[PDB]
DNA sequence: CTGGCCTATA
DNA sequence: TTTTTATAGGCCAG
């Protein structure tokens, strides 16, 4: 968990309102992932639990301080996920919310840090309701998420909403270029794949990933010309696959773009792999097949337990299909 | 060491008893009649004291300390079994028996129940030096092909006389539940005195009850037997087995048929089978299979086999049984 | 002792409540004629005084002064209950307190009689909540309480009830709150607390409110945050991500010319000045619709809309009523699927590009 | 007080419907021909909680076992206050597991303290766990002479097939719109309470069939209205609005004139009519009438004041172009949480019927 | 109670299950019992009952025998309920092993009046695995004065480790004809007025049941006032109906829109849950449509639905089911928009019969 | 009253 | 060679 130097000032007046004790009890930000939201609150949750605070500041040498420090202080609570799964159970909430009740074990204010909002079961999101409207006193909540419209109606409006938005990407670039040597373009589409977020950027030339990519686009440039799609299933049967399969629509969109001869693309860096597409497939199915992919991805993460494999599987035969002359394709409903 | 079927046991416990009898099987009624027909033939040979001991890796090392002190003269002569955990001997009960192996009496008896082992679990040490002294039954269960011989076998045994045709119709019954093929003679003896078990006869006093697993119904997709399938399907509903499980399994093959169906253009029937590590048995069947089924056929299967599989997790619907039968169907044409 | 707005601001006399006026109404009436029911259920969605009501309903019946449909507020009972210290209202977190083994125990304390009030209250918030089981259980209980008992319910979401319960409440559907209610009460309590604030501002904020008063409640607190002190025109509209009009409908318009190249470099133009999209597609869902209605009389057409006026009118007579049906839908479908795809820019990138290879028929 | 509780029937005279359950009990207790479980089933309201009662209550009158309990012996007047020794309510829902099950059982044994018979009436009785239903299996099919057995519940289907076969099941139907109309006016009036006589058409129609539903929803119309029963009050409460207007715009749509459907909405939204609401009752028009093609009889009793209009529309329009505008309407609604303005909603969805209507297509360019 | 009364004293009274008696009485003829019985089959054809039968026997004054006599002390005595060496348990409600412990410490003494000590367990799938393995202890070493008769609907619920040790006889549902034909005997007895088909009716009904049987015509009895008519159990049978769905897949092929419209009235009256019966729908025209791929596609399960829906399938065209299905599927995708999800299945087998392929709806 | 175990619903 | 997950209700031995 790092610190960027873009939250300086979105903290500077977060804490203000904080620092008044006008803050208000439940924030919820919406951030993109890397866009370093875990920083901004450890910030205001360590500056809340420091009881000789230095203006904006935590001092270091409180016992408050000390305990944060070394993981075990009672008054913070982590709702983060059980380590083998994805979701945050209910359970999970109720030791936390009945535990709100003691005053303070160690007489200040409690912080709960609910790492991801969007993970909270349904039954877990309105156990949450009642206490997060009205919470015992010194109680401060710290919610985050990507997406605030995926999250329940109710919980949404308990929330003050704090909007995280990243630096322009000219500044995102110049940062980015002092943390890894990459091609220009390279950055650019790093930068770009990850909706606009540095360091989510970074994060891929860190990983085994960005290997991946270029291993998505080595096969990619071959199923296209062959209509070999089922080939990709290498490449995306993987359990980064969600990612991955991202990366597929990014490109097919990128295809669409040039069709109709725009400007930006997502991946600046492939401009081979774009044009190649944009050769080999029509709009009707360059689009019909993004429309998939997405979809697919979507399943992909939010049906618990499916099987990668067999969706995946399904969706490259079925796209082969649409390659066909005179199939009909797919359009979005309701 | 002396391998036996359980029918010819009976023979060899009275020739001789060993100080090792092994049951390994997985047909729960081989195994009793087996292990019963040895506990009856030792009480008859001045055998009182018989203790049981099932073995979990649970039996700690003073569970096992209380085993070996288990055998010291002179008793009156005792008889120890000992039950088995699913893996077999593991690597902390591979050494426990080979303490057992030395200390053998006249007096003391062993017998052993559990599965089939792995083959270095059965070539590990105390095993083979068991091994002139022991007798080992197989109690796996016969399958559709050998089973109709073990009918009309225990049929004469039972000195009933069977129908080719009422032989038939017993195995289809009860196929892969021998315990409840077995009480279907007994039961048919108890009827008819005769001994002669007529077709018509014998239809009468039947019940359908067969054990099978999802295995068995992937088997019959793949060589196209569809009668034999939704048989199979009503059968595994009323046993209650997870959905899931089927989807599961018929996906490991039907995704792999896919996969063949491709490259079975390019390169020839016999190396691809090499190339993916196709069970030799399951070899002839898979052709059967990659013959009939069209590379379209594969891919209406591929995406019914999803349709359903995201009815079944996403929508939490209870068509599932009913859009595997339509899948059963669709994958023999 | 600082509180949220959304939190001070609770209505704690039937007085102090905006709208509803036909449950407040009904409710008053009975409290009045006799007519006191065992069992009500309030519903209706996120922040439209369905708690805040419960809650006021048991001051009315256990008041110090009597049974009144207009509580005072000023016995040990009215005040112990504004500050949750009343004994003989017991509040239950249904979404959290769920199981049987918890709702048997809330019924074995039923028979038992009040402590220091007239009627024991039980009140089962997100009540929508409790296990089947639990349910069932008060099936009995809720059809033939005791004389002392009254049961309050309320919930966003009463489709999920057993009919079994439905058929044994009143139910009391609140209605969310009108735009002008939402900003009158914006209005009032901007003025009590002595906050500036710009009349344009408010007619933002209702709006986005979306029918809810804590919602609006809430956005006015971020508002206060973010604006530094006052409630401007300037900062609301910075915060909520509202738009110059020019940039939607020349959207709008590009969309139709099938000019593709445009459209995209126009989003494109819109990501960097940061526009909420979701915005976008609303306000494109509006012009769509102006101009689909004028094809019906000329007369439809706004005072409002004067420096659009003559860019709009074109778009009515060029472009088929059929053919606008279908631009119309397939944004609308669109911002009902945007937050499910991978970025929200992404989602109407995909949406635009879907309605812009229309344009030719045959 | 309320009416819901206080207009349980206390005799067999008072119940609504139900005969073919009635008739049963009744020729089988005259008849002595007495079973040892019986089992009610069928809709929340619809009287088996109660019919149970009346049941346990005839078993037990001090006069002789009778379908026409007297209601005032001890047993009667203290059956009717629910304080009778010997019947023993048990609410299967709380009494859900087997070792509560167990002590019901080991308590059948000994006599009735007061009655000729103990009568258990285990009411919701499909909560009870899989393994305390077992436990009721061999007592419910061989009790001791002076033990009897009502089951009620809403849905049987939840109970193992081997108790069902053990007793008798008597499945209560739901009650007619006239049914319920007719007591819903005999309770008001008896109750001194004025009313419209259409708006108890319209509450018992709201009913769907459930006669407590019916009395909820009168108990809080009497709060609405203020000790009437009214028209206003209670279409007010309903959603509904009062019907000419809500024809008025579907008339107006199949005849093409746009004027009007636009007209009749700027005039539904000065009264602020919901928006949702309006293309409901919209669906629920052109429903009825490709229902009265169909069967004509078909046609409701509560819609009177417009059968003349409704009437006509069936015999106009060819059935495929009534589907088409349930369809746009429908999606229409599908469509309007995620329209811009509810009202734009709607207006834009009536724009879809114009722009393709069938007989008078919306002009092209 | 007729389900009481008429409970099978003697062998000869019992109906059908004759591949069970036969095999029992041979047995005790000639000398073969066995430590241990299990009785299985369907609710209500005569697992307990006969059950009871083999104690008669296997302890009458008379001796063992197939036809014990239902008269000596020994037999009414047990016909009554009090038999001292009789001991049966109710395995439902005494479940725990506690229990079973004891039940079993008297298991070693001898019986006090016949020939046997016999434990008849009823309703025994219901015992923990802890009481079954205390079972299993004594019957894998069965004392010789004791029997062990055990009944249950679900056998599969048993160890395989019991199942092992009892000679298992599974009971058969029994048929139209055999319990038309017990039906008409107990009536008549009884003295009391039937009509042919009424009986006909309530054994079709029973769904091979005995007990489902009895358990119908006592209810019967009444609603008609003391006689069994037609006009009475008609009746009474259509307010029991589980058959709405099958019945409006006949009624909207035939094109009958009065029938189809009743139905779904008839449906109201059950209380329905509508997407409940559009779903059921759905399901049998799936179901059909595979027994046109093979017959085999049938359940041991359909039975009692069963013969109507060959018929259905032979008398279709398989392009216009898939054309029904589209409609069904999209009238569910679109019931919880309509505006009364009455009016929305209503609406939809509406639209199924304006679209009708074979006879279509009159137009003006 | 715990920890092992089965089950039902979504 | 044999499998989705979150929440809930429940039975039992000792
Ligand atoms: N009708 C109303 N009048 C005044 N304030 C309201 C109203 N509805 C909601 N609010 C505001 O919303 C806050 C929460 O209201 P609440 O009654 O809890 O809504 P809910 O029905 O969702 O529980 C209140 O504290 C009050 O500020
Ligand atoms: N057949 C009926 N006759 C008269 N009132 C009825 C009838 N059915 C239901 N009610 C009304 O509903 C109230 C409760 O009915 P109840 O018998 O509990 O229905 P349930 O079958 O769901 O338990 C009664 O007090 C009565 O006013
Ligand atoms: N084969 C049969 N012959 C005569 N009556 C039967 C038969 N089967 C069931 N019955 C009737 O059903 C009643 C209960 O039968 P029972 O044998 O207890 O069924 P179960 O198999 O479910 O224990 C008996 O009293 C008898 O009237
Ligand atoms: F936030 Be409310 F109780 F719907
Ligand atoms: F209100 Be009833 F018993 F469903
Ligand atoms: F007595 Be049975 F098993 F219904
Ligand atoms: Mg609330
Ligand atoms: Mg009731
Ligand atoms: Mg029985
Ligand atoms: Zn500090
Ligand atoms: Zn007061
Ligand atoms: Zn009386
Ligand atoms: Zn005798």
């Amino acid at each position: 968990m790092r610190w960027y130097p873009w939250l300086r000032p979105d903290f500077e007046k977060l804490v203000a309102s904080y620092q008044a004790g006008r803050g208000h009890h439940a924030l919820l930000i919406q951030a993109l992932p890397g866009m370093g939201d875990d920083a901004l609150i450890y910030a205001l949750s360590r500056y809340l639990l420091c009881q000789q605070p230095q203006g904006h500041k935590s001092c270091g040498h409180c016992r408050g301080c000390q305990l944060m420090q070394a993981g075990t202080h009672p008054d913070y609570y982590t709702l983060a996920p059980e380590k083998g799964k994805n979701t945050l159970g209910v359970d999970a909430v109720r030791e936390v919310t009945e535990k709100l009740n003691e005053h303070a074990r160690l007489g200040g204010a409690k912080v709960v840090w609910v790492t991801d909002a969007a993970l909270l079961t349904d039954a877990a999101a309105n156990a949450l309701l009642k206490t997060l409207e009205e919470p015992p006193a010194e109680t401060w909540f710290f919610l985050a998420t990507r997406e605030p419209e995926r999250l329940l109606a109710t919980l949404r409006s308990r929330c003050r909403l704090h909007y995280l938005a990243p630096p322009p990407e000219q500044y995102a670039v110049t940062w980015l270029s002092r943390e890894v040597t990459m091609s220009q373009d390279a950055l650019l589409a790093a930068l770009r794949l990850s909706a606009g977020s540095p360091g989510a950027a970074l994060a891929l030339f860190q990983g085994d990933n960005w290997q991946a990519r270029e291993t998505l686009c080595q096969a990619l440039a071959y199923s296209v010309p062959s209509g070999d799609w089922y080939s990709l299933l290498a490449a995306l049967n993987h359990e980064q696959a969600p990612a991955r399969l991202h990366w597929l629509a990014t490109l097919l969109m990128d295809a669409l773009k040039r069709h109709h001869g725009a400007a930006q693309v997502t991946n600046v860096d492939v401009p081979g792999l774009v044009a190649e597409l944009a050769n080999h497939l029509s709009p009707s199915r360059l689009q019909a097949i993004l429309g998939d992919v997405c979809h697919i991805r979507e399943q992909l993460m939010s049906v618990t337990g499916i099987n990668r494999e067999l969706l995946i599987t399904d969706l490259l035969l079925r796209i082969e299909h649409y390659l066909q002359p005179g199939v009909v394709l797919p359009v979005p409903h309701l | 060491m002396i391998r036996l079927y359980p029918e010819q046991l009976r023979a060899q416990l009275n020739e001789g008893l060993r100080a090792a009898y092994l049951l390994l099987g997985n047909d729960p009624l081989l195994l009793q009649e087996s292990q019963d027909a040895v506990r009856q033939v030792a009480a008859a040979q001045g055998f009182e004291e018989h203790h049981t001991f099932s073995i979990d890796p649970n039996t700690d090392w003073n569970a096992i300390f209380s085993l070996c002190q288990a055998m010291s003269l002179f008793a009156s002569r005792q008889t120890l079994l000992l039950l088995l955990p699913e893996n077999g001997p593991n690597a902390a009960i591979n050494e426990q028996l080979l303490t057992l192996t030395g200390l053998l009496h006249d007096d003391l008896l062993l017998i052993v129940r559990g599965n089939k082992l792995s083959k270095a679990q059965e070539n590990a040490a105390w095993f083979t030096a068991l091994a002139n002294r022991s007798v080992q039954v197989t109690c796996q269960t016969p399958e559709q092909a050998q089973l109709p011989r073990w009918v009309a076998a225990r049929a004469k045994q039972l000195n009933l006389e069977l129908d080719d045709a009422a032989n038939q119709v017993l195995c289809y019954c009860y196929e892969g539940n021998l315990l409840a093929l077995a009480q279907a003679l007994e039961r048919l003896s108890l009827l008819w005195p005769d001994g002669k078990l007529t077709l018509p006869r014998v239809e009468q006093a039947v019940n359908d009850a067969a054990h099978f697993t999802p295995f068995h119904w992937v088997d019959a997709l793949l060589m196209g037997k569809s009668k034999r399938a939704l048989h199979i399907l009503q059968q595994l509903r009323l046993e209650g087995s997870e959905p899931v499980i089927l989807l599961r399994t018929l996906q490991r093959e039907l995704l792999l048929l896919v996969n063949l169906k491709r490259q079975s253009a390019h390169t020839p029937l016999r190396a691809l089978f090499d190339k993916h590590r196709v069970w030799q048995n399951r070899r002839g069947m898979m052709g059967e299979a990659l013959n009939r089924l069209s590379q379209t056929q594969l891919r209406q299967a591929v995406q019914l086999l999803t349709r359903t599989e995201l009815t079944l997790k996403q929508d939490y619907g209870q068509s599932v049984w009913a859009e595997l039968e339509g899948l059963s169907l669709l994958l023999c044409h | 002792s600082y509180q949220v707005l959304a939190r001070k601001w609770r209505p704690q006399t039937f007085a102090d409540v905006v709208g509803q006026e036909h449950v407040l109404t009904a409710l008053a009436n009975g409290l009045s004629l006799g007519r006191i029911h065992h069992a009500y259920l309030f519903s209706g969605t996120r922040g439209v005084g369905k708690t805040s009501i419960a809650r006021l309903l048991a001051k009315g019946l256990n008041c110090e002064t009597g049974i009144t449909a207009t509580p005072c507020g000023v016995c040990d009972n009215c005040r112990e209950i504004e500050q949750g210290r009343f004994v003989d209202l017991i509040e239950i977190d249904a979404a959290s307190r769920t199981k049987v083994e918890d709702t048997r125990d809330l019924l074995d304390n039923v028979q038992y009689a009040p402590a220091r009030g007239r009627f024991k209250v039980y009140l089962i918030d997100e009540v929508h909540m409790l296990s089947r089981h639990s349910f069932n259980a008060l099936l009995k209980t809720l059809e033939e309480p005791p004389e002392h008992v009254k049961f309050l319910l309320a919930t966003t979401d009463p489709q999920k009830l057993p009919v079994t319960i439905l058929s044994r409440c009143l139910q009391f559907h609140l209605k969310a709150l009108d735009v002008e209610q939402i900003r009158h009460q914006l209005e009032h309590i901007l003025n009590e607390e002595h906050i500036a604030h710009e009349p344009r501002a408010l007619q933002l904020l209702a709006r986005a409110a979306e029918g809810s008063l804590r919602d609006a409640l809430s956005l006015t607190d971020q508002a206060i945050a973010s604006g530094d002190g006052q409630v401007s025109t300037q900062a609301v509209s910075a915060m909520l991500g509202t738009l110059d009009d020019d940039q939607a409908l020349s959207l709008v318009e590009a969309m139709v010319e099938a000019n593709g190249e445009r459209v995209m470099a126009l989003i494109n133009e819109a990501a960097a000045r940061g526009i909420e999209w979701e915005a976008l597609l609303v306000e494109m869902l509006g012009l769509l619709h102006r101009i689909a209605m004028v094809q019906l009389s000329p007369a439809a057409l706004g005072n409002d809309m004067a420096a659009i006026e003559l860019r709009m009118r074109e778009l009515a007579r060029t472009i088929p009523p059929t053919d606008i049906q279908l631009y119309y839908q397939t944004l609308l479908i669109g911002r009902k699927e945007l937050p499910y795809a991978p970025d929200r820019r992404m989602g109407v990138e995909m949406t635009l590009l879907r309605a812009l290879a229309f344009h030719p028929r045959m």
